[PDB]
C-alpha cells in the first residue's frame, strides 16, 4: 500500500492518492476521510458516532463552534425554520 | 462529504437533535431533512400535511396527536375535530414506504385504515391509542391486507364493535405480529382463529387479550407463546377447579420472559396465585380492572421485588402500600384508581398514609397519579422531602375544595412544598382547596414543569397570571371551573406562543376577550367550543363555554364543526 486480510477489510483496496502515510498507519493499526475513501465500513461507524457524538445534546450556535461552520441563515430563515422545528416538530 | 454527514446523522434519532442539526447551516439544513426517519407532531393541528411531506420526504415513520387530554373527562364534544384522513391522503401519494403510524385521540374511520392497508405495502405498526371512529371491519382490512404488519395495538380506542369476525381475515401466510393489544374490543374473536395465529406468529412478544378470552382459554394461547414478554389477560374468572389452576400455573410458569402482567376482569382470587411463578421478575403490573381485597393484592406484591411499575384500585388501602413500600425498591411509578368514585364516604382504608408510606420506602418512586378522599399539608410536606426526585406528580382528591383534614387550612403550602423540592418536576395535578397562593408557590418554584392541571382551585386571575408569568418550562396547561378570565390570559399573551396549547372549560373568559386574544395573535389558534349557538347572540362579556388556544403554523383550520368558532 502506498501512501492480506488486513488490506481486505477496505473494499476500495479489495496505491492510495488520498491517504497520507501518517493516517495510513492508523488506519492499518486499526480518519473520516480516509474511512470513507478506502470503504471500511466499521471504521466509518466508529469514526461517525464518534462525530455524532460531538453534537448529541448540543445547540446549533455550539456545533458550528466545536466544527468551524458559519451560519448562512439569514435572521429571518433562522426564525421561520426554528418556529417550524419547535411549534410543529417537537 | 455529504455521504459522510448522512452517515454521522444516522445515529442521530432524537427529534430534539435533529431540529438542532438542521439549523446549524443551510447545507446541513438540507441534509439532515432528506434522511429524518420519523417525525412527531403534537398537536394535529399546529402543522399542514403538506408542509410536513414537503420538508421530509423520506420519513418511514408518523406520530400524531389530536384531541387534548381533558378531552379524558368528556370535556370536547363530539364532532370537535382531530381527523386523520387528510394526513392519511397525504402521505398515500408521497410516503410510499411509510412503515408506522401511532395516533392518539385522533378520529379515524375505515376508510382511513382502508387506505392505510391499501397505499402501504411496508405497513408495520398501527398504535391507536384514545381513538374513535372505526369499526371491526376497518380492522379486517388491516387483517386481510397488511401482510407485513408487526403492531396492532388499539389501547383504550373506542371501537364499533360489529363483529369479532376481523381477526379471521389474517391469512395462512401471515406470521410477522410481535404486538397485539385488541383489549379495548368487546367483541368475541374466534378463539380457534386466535390460536391459530398466536401460533403461527414466532416473534410474538406482546399479546393484551379482550375480556371476552375465558380464563379456562388462556394456558391454551400461553403454551403457544412461551416467548412472551408481555400478557394482557382476558376474564380471569371460573369454577375454581384444581385441574384448571393447575394447567394455567404450568403455562404460566413457562413463560419464563414474562416481565409486564394486565387485564384480570373479574379476576377471582383463588385464580390469582397462578400468576406467582412470573412475580419475581415482574416489573410491570396492571391490577386495576381487579376488584380483589387488600390482603390478596398483598400476597401477590410481597413476591414481586423487581416490579418498577404498579397500577392498582384503592382496595390496596394504606396497608398494602406500606407492604409495597418495604417489597418492592426499584418501583418507579404507582397509580392509585377509585374503586367507587361516586360515593363521598370512604368504601377502603385509603388515606394520605398511603402515599407517603411508598415516598418512605421507595427511593426510585418518581410519578405518582393517586385518587383519595382526603389529604394534608403535613403528608405533602413529608412527600416532597422524601421524594426530592419527584418528576410527575398527580393527586385527585376525590372532593372538590376539600381542605387538609386536620387543620382545614387550603392545600396551598403542601403543594407549594412539592414543587419547592422536586426541582425536575415536569408534571403537576392539583386538587383539594387552593387558593391564588398555591399558583404565587408553582410560578416561583415550578420551573421545569411542563404539563400542568388544575380544576376547582384559585380565587382569581392573579393565580393564572403567577403561572403564566412564571412557569419557564410550560407546554401545556389545562384548566376547569376556576375563577379565571380575561385579565391573566391578555396580559400574557405572548407566552402563549411558546407553549403547545392552553385549555379552559367551565372558567370566567368572556367572548369579548377571546376576539381580543385573537386580533393580537394572528399565529395563535383562538377556538371558542360552545354549543349554545353563536356566541354573537349573547353580550361580549358572557363567559364562553370552552376556549382552547394553540400556536400553529398552518393558520386556522378547515374542519370545524358548527359549535366551534376561530377568532
Ligand atoms: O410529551 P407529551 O406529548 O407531553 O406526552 C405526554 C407523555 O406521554 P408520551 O409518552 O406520548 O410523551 C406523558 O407521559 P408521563 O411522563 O406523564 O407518564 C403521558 O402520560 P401517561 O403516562 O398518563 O400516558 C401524557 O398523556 P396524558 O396527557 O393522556 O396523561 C402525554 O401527554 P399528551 O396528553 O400530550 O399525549
Amino acid at each position: 500500500l502506498k501512501s492480506e486480510a488486513v488490506a481486505l477489510e477496505s473494499q476500495t483496496i479489495a496505491p492510495l492518492p488520498n491517504v497520507t502515510s501518517k493516517i495510513l498507519a492508523k488506519v492499518i493499526e486499526y480518519l473520516i476521510l480516509a474511512a470513507n475513501y478506502l470503504n471500511i465500513k466499521n471504521l466509518l461507524d466508529l469514526t461517525c458516532q464518534t462525530v455524532a457524538d460531538m453534537i448529541k445534546g448540543k445547540t446549533p450556535e455550539e456545533i458550528r463552534t466545536t466544527f468551524n461552520i458559519k451560519n448562512d441563515f439569514t435572521p429571518e430563515e433562522e426564525e421561520e425554520v426554528r418556529r417550524e422545528n419547535q411549534w410543529a416538530f417537537e | 462529504p455529504e455521504e459522510v454527514l448522512e452517515h454521522v446523522f444516522s445515529f442521530i434519532q432524537l427529534d430534539k437533535d435533529r431540529n438542532s442539526v438542521s439549523l446549524v447551516c443551510k447545507s446541513w439544513y438540507e441534509i439532515e431533512r432528506w434522511c429524518r426517519r420519523k417525525v412527531f407532531i403534537g398537536n394535529c393541528y399546529a402543522v399542514s400535511p403538506a408542509t410536513v411531506i414537503r420538508r421530509f420526504p423520506k420519513v418511514r415513520s408518523v406520530e400524531l396527536k389530536g384531541k387534548p387530554h381533558f378531552a379524558d373527562f368528556n370535556l370536547v364534544p363530539d364532532g370537535w375535530g382531530g381527523y386523520v384522513y387528510p394526513w392519511i391522503e397525504a402521505m398515500s401519494s408521497s410516503y410510499t414506504w411509510l412503515e408506522e403510524i401511532r395516533l392518539k385521540r385522533m378520529v379515524v374511520t375505515d376508510d382511513c385504515l382502508e387506505l392505510i392497508a391499501k397505499s402501504f405495502k411496508n405497513f408495520k405498526v398501527l398504535v391507536l391509542s384514545s381513538c374513535e371512529g372505526f369499526s371491526t371491519d376497518g380492522l379486517a382490512a388491516i387483517a386481510a391486507t397488511c401482510r407485513n404488519l408487526k403492531e396492532l395495538d388499539l389501547r383504550e380506542s373506542d371501537v364499533d364493535d360489529v363483529s369479532g369476525h376481523w381477526l379471521s381475515h389474517f391469512p395462512d401466510t401471515y406470521t410477522s405480529l410481535v404486538s397485539l393489544n385488541i383489549s379495548c374490543l368487546a367483541s368475541e374473536v374466534s378463539f380457534s382463529a386466535l390460536e391459530r395465529l398466536v401460533t403461527r406468529c414466532p416473534n410474538l412478544k406482546s399479546l393484551k387479550l379482550n375480556r371476552a378470552v375465558p380464563l379456562e382459554k388462556l394456558a391454551t394461547l400461553l403454551q403457544r407463546a412461551p416467548q412472551l414478554e408481555e400478557l394482557g389477560t382476558g376474564g380471569y374468572t371460573a369454577e375454581v377447579r384444581p385441574d384448571v389452576y393447575s394447567g394455567l400455573s404450568v403455562a404460566l410458569s413457562g413463560c419464563k420472559e414474562l416481565r409486564c402482567l394486565s387485564g384480570f376482569w373479574d379476576a377471582v382470587p383463588a385464580y390469582l396465585p397462578a400468576v406467582y411463578s412470573v412475580c419475581s421478575r415482574l416489573t410491570t403490573l396492571n391490577l386495576s380492572y381487579a376488584t380483589v381485597q387488600s390482603y390478596d393484592l398483598v400476597k401477590l406484591l410481597c413476591q414481586c421485588p423487581k416490579l418498577q411499575r404498579l397500577w392498582v384500585l384503592d382496595y390496596i388501602e394504606d396497608a398494602g402500600l406500606e407492604v409495597l413500600a418495604s417489597t418492592c425498591k426499584d418501583l418507579r411509578e404507582l397509580r392509585v384508581f377509585p374503586s367507587e368514585p361516586f360515593v363521598m364516604e370512604p368504601n377502603v382504608a385509603l388515606t394520605e398514609q398511603g402515599l407517603v408510606s411508598v415516598s418512605m420506602g421507595c427511593p426510585k418512586l418518581e410519578s405518582v397519579l393517586y385518587f383519595c378522599r382526603q389529604m394534608t399539608n403535613a403528608a405533602l410536606i413529608t412527600i416532597a422531602r422524601n421524594r426530592p426526585n419527584m418528576t410527575r406528580f398527580r393527586l385527585c382528591i376525590i372532593e372538590p375544595k376539600a381542605p387538609d383534614y386536620l387543620t382545614l387550612e387550603p392545600l396551598d403550602i403542601g403543594f407549594g412544598a412539592i414543587v419547592e423540592h422536586c426541582k425536575d418536576l415536569r408534571r403537576l395535578s392539583l386538587s383539594g382547596l387552593l387558593t391564588d397562593k398555591v399558583f404565587e408557590y408553582i410560578g416561583t418554584y415550578a420551573k421545569k414543569m411542563e404539563m400542568l392541571s388544575v380544576a376547582f382551585a384559585g380565587d382569581s386571575d392573579l393565580g393564572m397570571h403567577h403561572v403564566l408569568s412564571g412557569c419557564d418550562s410550560l407546554r401545556k396547561l389545562e384548566i376547569r371551573d376556576c375563577p379565571f378570565g380575561d385579565k391573566a390570559l391578555l396580559a400574557n399573551a405572548s407566552k402563549l406562543e411558546t407553549m403547545r396549547s392552553l385549555w379552559m372549560s367551565s372558567c370566567s373568559v368572556s367572548f369579548g376577550a377571546c376576539k381580543l386574544l385573537g386580533q393580537k395573535m394572528p399565529k395563535l389558534n383562538v377556538e371558542v367550543i360552545d354549543e349554545r349557538g353563536a356566541p354573537d347572540s349573547r353580550p361580549e362579556s358572557c363567559p364562553v363555554e370552552r376556549v382552547f388556544i394553540y400556536r400553529t403554523v398552518a393558520g386556522p383550520r378547515f374542519d370545524m364543526p358548527g359549535f366551534v368558532w376561530n377568532m
